[PDB]
């Protein structure tokens, strides 16, 4: 039912910039939140970015801030991830996670649904 | 889920009463003797929405909103509202979710004679299908014949699903019930009902 | 590394059963809901377990999850040749303020 | 003691109700809307004994019978049978209690609460007045934050234990605590105390 | 208040006999059950026998079955032990207690109090 | 030889602290009432100590009981010439069915 589809991302040097997206259909996007999830090779899954319903509310990681930049549009059904300056640690498939409430956090409990995922390469 | 709700109806006379089964769900209520009313939340910092608000008569009558799966989440302030049809404010709680658990009644309970004379092992199973059985803790009842009643009420540490009695007279038919509720301090909420009790009679001593 | 640990591999005959380890600490699984996560090769992770033990509608009764303490377990019953997969453990953190994740478990089957 | 009376007569309509409170002591009572009755007890495999009853009107209209058991026949651990029969030989009530099994203790006293120091609360109080053996005692602790949130923890406390380290506590939030008691298992048994006089608490950060 | 005063007490042979007394005042005696509580030298206290109340019910330490006996004259005031077949383990002070309830026992919690003690000596 | 174990003598300077322990069992002193009396050198038995912890009307504020587990204790602080005396510590046993006591403890101060 629910469908995730990832685009945008490729093949980029360090100091790059990407604009991911997210065409989500199958659910009411405007009353769930969205996450972005990536997936390094040895690193395992990490918890990128997220932006409530409203988009009010918004999370990034550490390592992520003031170079990503996470937003939706709720008109369209689609959810982006602005990444400029790029680094090679950044590497990784990144995917579309569909949160269980309107909020994500703790009291999400899980993530509902994933999609294919993208993949993000930076190397010289 | 008429059943919780009077449960919680007796401990609560007029006021807004709230609570959440499996955590991915909640219900408010409460009951009057009529009215136009509209329910307002605000979860976390998000826009203020509007929940439908059902009625029916009770032995009067009882209105509850049952807020909507996407916007349960939990650790999370959600403020509610409840207002007249005329503007006039009427109830006002900032809940959290996770806070008002009403687990359903533990099931299997089944009494065995111990090893040691005078003791015996309770052994019950979790909530059917309840999420996170490890952060159970449970009330074990002991109830006498003869117009005894209740003897002891053992307290169970929270995931731990057996109880060893100990102390009991011989020739005596005991009567013992288990009740669940989610545990401290990640949680809270209310007691369940007890499970159907299971009745052991106890032999002579040697 | 990752904060939850599991196995990076394990190998069992068909028909037999897998027990996946994924420890943690009193921030993470101590006090927290565990998920876990199935990833079939080249396709998007599907939700395998979640609330520590119980089971989504449409998984398998061949999976089964359980907690104690401060460490979380998978098990796969019945192995068969279509669940080789990874599998990742999930929870949140109080200490941090984020999701974290295990490092994934490739089970593979032989024959 | 119409305090304990009235709390432990809103969990019995009709019914015998029997409590302690200091283990040397024991009173039964009952309530109706009149009659006169004969209170007949036996202390184990003694000779029957009939106590003096005793009668005054309660609020709401009805008339309570108590029995305050003389001290001499306060044993512990054994049976005691109690009958209420009427005028006319017609039985009326019949019990086979333990006195060590309705403990029905007072309220705990000296509550205080500490905000030192990780962003937790130090609760510490003390055990009833002159209460006989307080490591049987155990506790309940009852949170509430106000703002219409009502109980949001209760954490139980083992037997003995007179303190209490609460943990994960919103900031900002005015909290109130207060602690109930009764007797431990397995050698004794009985009610719930009234609560201790609460203590209130703003948080920080 | 309460007054508790032994007698009967003295010098015996194995085989011998003696009848100890206890002359109770300052309570009601036949509301209180009593008892026999011993004291050896390097053996401690011990506890002999007890009768309640109305002397209906009656206990004896395993040695002391069948050579003991204890009773009780509520009309006046008085406590016995009659002590047969004395042995030399025997030899002790012998205190009259009262209890604290109509019935020795679990029940009692504690004993309220002793007496002066008589003492019995069994020896060649 | 007596069920519950007791120190048989104990010399201490006067004004300073006593403690006597008296050990016992799951079955005597572990959820049983401990009882202690004082028995002054040609003198009847005084009741010192009831419910594990109280003190009876007319006794010194000197004299306080304690219990963790299967072990009772007695405190004599502010140790006077007076309190030279025999102490026992008693309690109901369930695995027997009687009361028992102690060795004995005799306490002396010196000048």
């Amino acid at each position: 039912e629910v469908q995730l589809l990832e685009s945008g991302g490729g093949l980029v040097q360090p100091g790059g910039s990407l604009r991911l997206s997210c065409a989500a259909s199958g659910f009411t996007f405007s009353s769930y939140a969205m996450s972005w999830v990536r997936q390094a090779p040895g690193k395992g899954l990490e918890w990128v970015s997220a932006i409530s319903g409203s988009g009010g509310s918004t999370y990034y990681a550490d390592s992520v801030k003031g170079r990503f930049t996470i937003s939706r549009d709720n008109s369209k059904n689609t959810l982006y991830l602005q990444m400029n300056s790029l680094r090679a640690e950044d590497t990784a498939v990144y995917y579309c996670v569909k949160d269980r409430v309107a909020v994500a956090g703790k009291g999400s409990y899980y993530f509902d649904s994933w999609g294919r995922g993208t993949t993000v390469t930076v190397s010289s | 889920f008429e059943s919780k709700a009077a449960l919680l109806a007796a401990r609560g006379p007029e006021e807004l009463l709230c609570f959440t089964e499996r955590l991915e769900d909640l219900v408010c209520f409460w009951e009057e003797a009529p009215g136009q009313y509209s329910f307002s939340y605000q979860l976390e910092d998000e826009p203020w929405k509007l929940c439908r608000l059902h009625q029916a008569p009770t032995a009067a009558v009882r209105f509850w909103c049952s807020l909507p799966t996407a916007d349960t989440s939990s650790f999370v302030p959600l403020e509610l509202r409840v207002t007249a049809a005329s503007g006039a404010p009427r109830y006002h709680r900032v809940i959290h979710i996770n806070e008002v658990v009403l687990l359903d009644a533990p099931v299997g309970l089944v009494a065995r004679l111990a090893d040691e004379s005078g003791h015996v092992v309770l052994r019950w199973l979790p909530p059917p299908e309840t999420p996170m059985t490890s952060h159970i803790r449970y009330e074990v009842d002991v109830s006498a014949g003869q117009g005894a009643g209740s003897v002891q009420r053992v307290e169970i540490l929270e995931g731990r699903t057996e109880c060893v009695l100990s102390n009991l007279r011989g020739r005596t038919r005991y009567t013992f019930a288990v009740r669940a509720r989610m545990a401290e301090p990640s949680f809270g909420g209310f007691w369940s009902a007890w499970s159907e009790p299971v009745s052991l009679l106890t032999p002579s001593d040697l | 590394q990752s904060v939850l640990t599991q196995p990076p591999s394990v190998s069992e005959a068909p028909g037999q059963r897998v027990t996946i380890a994924c420890s943690g600490s009193s921030s993470n699984i101590g006090n927290n809901a565990v998920s876990w996560y199935q990833q079939l090769p080249g396709k998007a992770p599907t939700l395998l377990i979640y609330y520590d033990n119980l089971l989504p509608s449409g998984v398998s009764d061949r999976f089964s999850g359980s907690k104690s303490g401060t460490s979380a377990s998978l098990a796969i019953s019945g192995l068969q040749s279509e669940d080789e997969a990874d599998y990742y453990c999930a929870a949140w953190d109080d200490s941090l303020n984020d999701w974290v994740f295990g490092g994934g478990t490739k089970v593979t089957v032989l024959a």
